[PDB]
């Protein structure tokens, strides 16, 4: 719908859906910009991710309520309406999968792209495995798992252990451990290892960067505090 | 329950 | 769309909706058990005007972010996305009105009922007048007061001071004077004088009714408090 | 800016 759009105004108005808290717009605007073809740069990357990761969170945050009224409950009405949400909370992965596949990885040569792109994939698999039940399921959580490593292989190669995008990667691949793959001491082992070796890189950086680092080592820290 | 990057 | 469901079946779901806080999808829900043609209960009815409340009022805040945006830009891009958001939100304004009007208000026989949907009437009219700039917006103003004026003579003649929905009624036609008519002393007059008079009838409520009334009466003070 | 019935 958004092929009649100039890319630039695309992105503005990306931009503007965000002051509104228009997510839906926002991420519509955005996967207008990305089906231009071109490679995004640094700032609209962030675009893409904070659009659809509220829409997703709205989704998913409605799917827990119904969830647990479904729970609670074991008429048809609450597991059709859960399904209902289900169902939309899937569109909405499969399409920035979609895009991350078509064509933005293949193109990402840079860490901090191809990185980013990567935890985005894992990211999704593991919103899918979040309402996942079927025959599928193990493949779904295996998705997930295999984007989270590759992007984990390239970080540490390629970034300092301060770096946001490896931190915040480190960050979701241990949710991931805690909730999705049944290994607790994995998450604990990967937050602990993230957190203390960005300790030691943060005498490298500047005021601003230490506060970027240390505002999502802060998050590494609350999850081993509710862990442990 | 957990903090993912937000 | 929801030709095929189960009036009851629409309305627990609308519930369902609310609790997940997907009042976009609660307003269609309740949009559906509208048209099965059949009046609403008092319950009914506030889950109606809970469903398209919420959706609109995204709406109005969405448009005030970038009316404001605009306002200090004076490309095409801030007109067009407010002009977008514009359009969805009177969209939705003419979709309620349209239920109010068919057949919503004509099979409203008893003062609770009729009151409530006029003063919906005047609701939705008078977001209409907030956006509204064309030759049509003196009388979307007057609609707007036509609406609230019969739903107050229906209200002084049937309803005890203290009654929420003329409580709620007074309010936001209070509202509408200082906000659209330009008429702050009408405002102000209204809301003091509904206050007061709500004030004298107090003695006669239960403890549960009390607070029902008493609530309102302070976003009568809120007001006053702000204006004067 | 002013309160409506919320
Ligand atoms: C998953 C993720 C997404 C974005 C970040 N991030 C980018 N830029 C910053 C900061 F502003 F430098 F802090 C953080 C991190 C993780
Ligand atoms: C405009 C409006 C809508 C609903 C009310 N209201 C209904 N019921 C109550 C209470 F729970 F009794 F307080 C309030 C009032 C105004
Ligand atoms: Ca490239
Ligand atoms: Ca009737």
């Amino acid at each position: 719908a958004m092929g009649s759009m100039e890319r630039a105004s695309l992105i503005q108005k990306a931009k503007l859906a965000e002051q509104a808290e228009r997510y839906e717009d926002m991420a519509a605007f955005m996967k207008g910009a990305v089906e231009k073809g071109e490679e995004l740069s640094c700032e609209e990357r962030n675009l893409l991710s904070v659009a659809y990761k509220n829409v997703v969170g709205g989704q998913r945050a409605a799917w827990r309520v119904l969830s647990s009224i479904e729970q609670k409950s074991n008429g048809p009405e609450v597991r059709e309406y859960r399904e209902k949400v289900e169902t939309e909370l899937q569109g909405v992965c499969d399409t920035v999968l979609g895009l991350l596949d078509s064509h933005l990885i293949k193109e990402a040569g840079d860490a901090e792209s191809r990185v980013f792109y990567l935890k985005m994939k894992g990211d999704y698999y593991r919103y899918l495995a979040e309402v996942a039940t079927g025959d599928d399921k193990k493949r779904i959580i295996d998705s997930a798992r295999s984007a989270y490593q590759e992007a984990m292989d390239i970080s540490k190669k390629e970034m300092p252990p301060t770096n946001p995008i490896r931190l915040g990667l480190a960050l979701n691949f241990s949710v991931f451990h805690y909730e999705i793959a049944n290994s607790p001491e994995e998450a604990i082992s990967l937050a602990k290892t993230t957190f203390d070796e960005a300790m030691a890189d943060l005498h490298t950086l500047s005021e601003d960067s230490y506060k970027d680092s240390t505002l999502i080592m802060q998050l590494l820290r609350d999850n081993l505090t509710l862990w442990t | 329950r957990p903090s993912s990057w937000r």
